[PDB]
C-alpha cells in the first residue's frame, strides 16, 4: 500500500517461527518495543496486527 | 469504641503491610509491575534496565 | 581478536547482539571491555 491508506493484515489462529522471520537477512533493519526478537518464538499473543 | 487506642495499632500495621504489598503492582516506569513479563519477553542487556 | 566478516553483519560486532555470526562464529561477552574497530576493505579483499 501507498502510506496514506496504509494496510492492515490481522494476523489469527496459527503458529508463528519468527526465528525464521529474524534469520531473514534481507530484511535491513528488525528494531522492537517491548520485547527483545529472540523472545518472539517463546510467547503467545491475543491478536497480531501486520 | 472503648479499645479505639489498641484496634488503632493493629489497623495501622495491617494499611502499612497492605500499602507495601499493594506497591508491588506499581510500575514505577517499567514495562510491567510483574517481573516475570519482562524476563520471559526481553533479552538480558534490555531486561537490566 | 581479527577476522574478515560482511559489511551489514558489523552489528554483531557488540556485547549481547543476536545473529548468526555473534552466535556461533565469534561471540563477544555480555559485558566486553574493549574497543572495536571495523572499515569497507573492499579494495583488498574482494575478488568474485
Amino acid at each position: 500500500a501507498s502510506v496514506y491508506a496504509w494496510n492492515r493484515k490481522r494476523i489469527s489462529n496459527c503458529v508463528a517461527d519468527y526465528s525464521v522471520l529474524y534469520n531473514s537477512a534481507s530484511f535491513s533493519t528488525f528494531k522492537c518495543y517491548g520485547v527483545s526478537p529472540t523472545k518472539l518464538n517463546d510467547l503467545c499473543f491475543t491478536n497480531v496486527y501486520a | 469504641s472503648a479499645l479505639g487506642k489498641l484496634q488503632d495499632v493493629v489497623n495501622q500495621n495491617a494499611q502499612a503491610l497492605n500499602t507495601l504489598v499493594k506497591q508491588l503492582s506499581s510500575n514505577f516506569g517499567a514495562i510491567s509491575s510483574v517481573l516475570n513479563d519482562i524476563l520471559s519477553r526481553l533479552d538480558k542487556v534490555e531486561a537490566e534496565v | 581478536d581479527s577476522f574478515v566478516i560482511r559489511g551489514d553483519e558489523v552489528r554483531q560486532i557488540a556485547p549481547g547482539q543476536t545473529g548468526k555470526i555473534a552466535d556461533y562464529n565469534y561471540k563477544l561477552p555480555d559485558d566486553f571491555t574493549g574497543c572495536v574497530i571495523a572499515w569497507n576493505s573492499n579494495n583488498l579483499d574482494s575478488k568474485v
